[PDB]
């Protein structure tokens, strides 16, 4: 990027909006925001924001840039993530997730605080970034003072330039060294074992260079870290030391920093990463990539009207990006866990933008908070289907977040204050009326974290479920979350306690932080913290106030959902111990082979009618199954 | 509900069983005040006490015919746990209790208890014992 | 319940000798092609040699199977005995039922399918 710095400055000086493209590792995120030199934001009493779709990229990059700037992190350079802020009055340059900047927009439509906004990693085309692009287009009319830069890995400029009213483009020429590609002879059904074998072979045979393995999620990554680490030690005497490090969205900052650590000599470093490593950041020294070809992707089904995260095969474009990581330092190698045919024929060329993939309820509330009346007309780069938007408005209406007019209510305005899905925000806001606010606060925090809460090894299941049973509340998975959180609050030797208990400390700790941040929100907002003694009814009611849309009734056999009348089974994770639970509220819809309903709690039907009479009116309901 | 020996609880549940099989439907107005005893069993450490408690629930379900389905609601969950985790003569007594309770029940819940018990019946067709 | 099946299998043979049932349909044409018999109620002081000595009267057991526990136990009470001929199993279930050896009485039944580690009723 440095060879281009003058060229970049000229474009920045000349235009309000510009697009910048370059391969990952070219220095877009770290160097460009150094626009502080030309900008002199601080003298003006402004900051510059750089937005990242990934929390890890925002946190790690900010830490790096603070070092590059020779300032303390949280000072001149800081980051802002949902329940994690590391900023101060001193902060010049703020790296943040796109979601966060959108939240700041909600408070201040002009984003007057920033002289320059840089939307990075635009190619990911996340929802937050898509909204941000729409909003910024308009804000630019309002403030001649504001400059915007859109950065993207994809050499493809045209669509963005046109959207931006033929904004100018600066492209950085690709430096990537050649990477040879290895393919498997036949398709491999179970990729993780294969990935492990390839890593070990590379470490023994290959000349120095670090390895980057792409996995799907935390549990899988953690499993691979242990297996690879154990096998590496076994290599032990004959082979050099091999360090292994996980990287995924949840990782704490101290852990994220570990990936950068140097390898021992002849020793190698292996970083086992999710797709964060694709375009988001670079670990210097990687020569070899192992690509299983899978990723956790959000999928939306319009007929069913539900989101679900599934592991699916990667796009060809992402396969190319992964291979590219091998090329940064010197000629590298990429091991593809699939055949050449699959790469050519099977892989879809590109993934769809998240907007097409998502339930819109959160986005609608956000847009309304933005003060956007005409939702259909909003200038999205890729407009969502009108029907998904209509459904979202209706849901918000039943939620009472919006009135029939489509205007925000007091509740909608407050819910906008909380960083959570509308159902969760509404449930939390109402809870004091239930006299359960303290318990609801814990449940909401527990819901905001992965179900890494309970750990069940495949071999280890018996002991693990015995451990879970201690917390388990019959006919109330939501209550179990409360029990485990409360116990987690008091347990000597916390780290060891979690392990013996088969609980994930990482998830529980995150839940602890979120609860603290949420409590602060409640204090600021004046939502009293309430509690009672032994009132399960009030908790079930409070859950209902938020979740009444996600309810299932016990069928003659099986379960049927109130909305969309879908046949579903209670997920095997919970036993409908009680015969009495005819009606259950469920947190999630999982679509493996069949349709399952996860995290269920029994509820009285009369409560649903009492709690949401508009939703519960028979007129809307179809002919009685 | 005395805890010094299991023989006294076995005797009292046996009293409940022969009352339920002796007199037909006059035990029904005193059904609930008799069945609120029986859920203190089925979780005891003796197999004989759990077996005769399932036999007493089966006898009360045979005596009721078909009344009192909302009074046996505190009994179905340990019976479901026992047909899931326990096998042997306790499984047979639990299956007798559930098969006598399910004609008393409404169509959806009895259908759900019927469709997810026939696998146990097909599994226990290989049983050698005559009882 | 643990030893009333002795009385049940005895009443079966008493009903067979009362009704005058010929040997073609007297319960042993249904359990053909199987020399395996199940034992019940054995004391814990019995080794395999004593079981061979007490049930080799009508023919030597070709295949013995005691239920020896994995680590902490010695026996449970069950046994499988596979003789040579099926008429030996007929005579063993008709003659060795109802006897007692050191206290607790024992019972003889048929298996007819395959050996199992634990499926029966203690």
């Amino acid at each position: 990027v440095f060879p281009f710095r003058e060229e970049l400055l000229a474009a920045i000086a000349n235009h309000q909006v510009l697009i910048i493209e370059g391969e990952t590792g070219s220095g877009k995120t770290t160097q460009i925001p150094q626009y502080l030199f030309e900008e002199g934001y601080t003298n003006k009493g402004m900051k510059i924001a750089c937005t990242q779709p990934r929390r890890v990229a925002a946190m790690s990059v900010a830490a790096r840039v603070a070092r590059e700037m020779g300032v303390k992190l949280g000072n001149e350079v800081g980051y802002s993530i949902r329940f994690e802020d590391c900023t101060s009055e001193r902060t010049v340059l703020r790296y943040m997730t796109d979601g966060m900047l959108l939240r700041e927009f909600l408070s201040e439509p002009d984003l007057a605080s920033y002289s320059v906004v840089m939307v990075d990693e635009a190619h990911e085309r996340t929802l937050h970034t898509d909204i941000l692009f729409g909003l910024i287009k308009d804000v630019a009319r309002f403030r001649p003072e504001l400059k915007v830069l859109v950065a993207s890995a994809t050499m493809d400029t045209a669509r963005f330039s046109t959207f931006f009213d033929d904004a100018p483009v600066f492209r950085i020429p690709g430096r990537r060294f050649p990477v040879d590609i290895f393919y498997t002879k036949a398709p491999e059904a179970d990729y993780l074992e294969a990935c492990v074998v390839s890593v070990l072979q590379i470490h023994v045979t290959q000349p120095p260079g670090d390895i980057l393995v792409f996995l799907t999620g935390q549990e899988e990554i953690e499993a691979a870290c242990e297996m690879l680490q154990d096998r590496c030690r076994r290599l032990g005497s004959k082979i050099r030391e091999l360090l292994v490090l996980p990287i995924y969205a949840n990782l704490p900052s101290d852990m994220q920093a570990r990936i950068f650590q140097p390898t021992p000599p002849g020793a190698r470093k292996v970083v086992v990463a999710t797709n964060i490593a694709e375009t988001s950041l670079t670990i210097e020294g990687i020569i070899y990539v192992l690509d299983p070809g899978f990723c956790k992707q959000k999928s939306y089904n319009p007929r069913t009207g539900m989101e679900s995260l599934t592991v699916t095969p990667c796009s060809k474009a992402s396969a190319n990006q992964r291979a590219g990581r091998a090329g940064r330092v010197a000629a590298g190698k990429c091991f593809r866990l699939y055949t050449a045919w699959a790469y050519q024929h099977e892989l879809e060329e590109t993934t769809v933008p998240e907007i097409q993939r998502t339930s819109l309820g959160n986005v609608v509330l956000l847009l309304k908070s933005l003060g956007i009346h005409d939702l259909m007309h909003f200038d999205f780069l890729d407009p969502p289907p009108y029907e998904t938007l209509l459904l979202a408005l209706e849901q918000l209406y039943a939620l009472g977040a919006l009135n029939h007019l489509g205007e925000l209510t007091t509740s909608g305005r407050k819910m906008a204050e909380l960083p959570v899905d509308p159902m969760l925000s509404k449930m939390i806001l109402a809870s004091e009326k239930y006299s359960c606010s303290e318990e609801i606060l814990t449940v909401a925090a527990m819901l905001s974290v992965n179900n890494s809460i309970f750990y069940r090894p495949k071999d280890k299941v018996v002991h693990a479920d015995n451990a879970r049973v201690n917390f388990f509340l019959p006919g109330g998975d939501h209550l179990v979350l409360l029990n485990v959180y409360t116990q987690w609050a008091e347990s000597g030797y916390s780290s060891q306690w979690c392990y013996e208990n088969f609980v994930q400390f990482r998830s529980m700790r995150r839940a602890r932080d979120v609860r603290e941040q949420l409590e602060g929100l409640l204090e600021r907002v004046e939502v009293g913290l309430s509690s009672c003694q032994g009132d399960y009814i009030r908790v079930r009611k409070a859950i209902t106030a938020g979740y009444f849309y996600h309810t299932a009734r016990l069928t003659r056999s099986g379960y049927r959902t109130v909305k969309q009348q879908q046949t579903v089974f209670i997920h095997p994770n919970s036993s409908l111990f009680e015969q009495q639970p005819r009606w259950l509220l469920y947190h999630e819809l999982v679509l493996t082979t069949k349709e399952f309903m996860r995290q269920v709690l029994e509820i009285e039907s009369s409560w649903l009618l009492e709690v949401a009479p508009h939703y519960y009116k028979a007129k809307e309901l179809e002919d009685p199954h | 509900k005395s805890k010094k020996s299991w023989q006294a609880r076995h005797t009292g549940i046996k009293i409940v069983q022969q009352i339920a099989i002796l007199m037909g439907c006059a035990i029904l107005p005193h059904l609930r005040s008799l069945v609120e005893i029986i859920e203190h069993g089925l979780v005891d450490e003796q197999q004989k006490v759990r077996t005769i408690s399932a036999l007493a629930i089966a006898a009360l379900a045979e005596a009721a015919t078909p009344y009192g389905i909302e009074s046996f609601d505190s009994v179905l969950k340990p019976l479901w746990k026992g047909i899931r985790q326990h096998r042997g003569k306790g499984l047979a007594a639990f299956l007798k209790a559930i098969g006598y309770l399910i004609p008393l029940m409404d169509a959806e819940y009895a259908n759900y208890y019927t469709r997810e018990v026939m696998l146990i019946l097909i599994r226990e067709f290989q049983s050698p014992d005559e009882e | 319940n643990p030893l009333t099946k002795v009385k049940l299998i005895n009443e079966l043979n008493e009903r067979e000798v009362q009704l005058g049932v010929a040997d073609k349909v007297s319960w042993h044409s249904e359990y053909k092609d199987s020399a395996w018999i199940f034992l019940g109620g054995l004391p814990y002081e019995l080794t395999e040699g004593d079981i061979i000595c007490v049930f080799s009267q009508y023919g030597e057991i070709v295949n013995i199977n005691l239920v020896r526990d994995k680590k902490t136990g010695k026996s449970k009470g069950f046994c499988f005995l596979c003789y040579e001929d099926q008429r030996s199993t007929i005579l063993a279930v008709d003659n060795f039922n109802g006897i007692k050896i050191k206290g607790r009485t024992i019972r003889v039944d048929h298996v007819s399918n395959y050996r199992a580690p634990k499926d029966s009723e203690e």
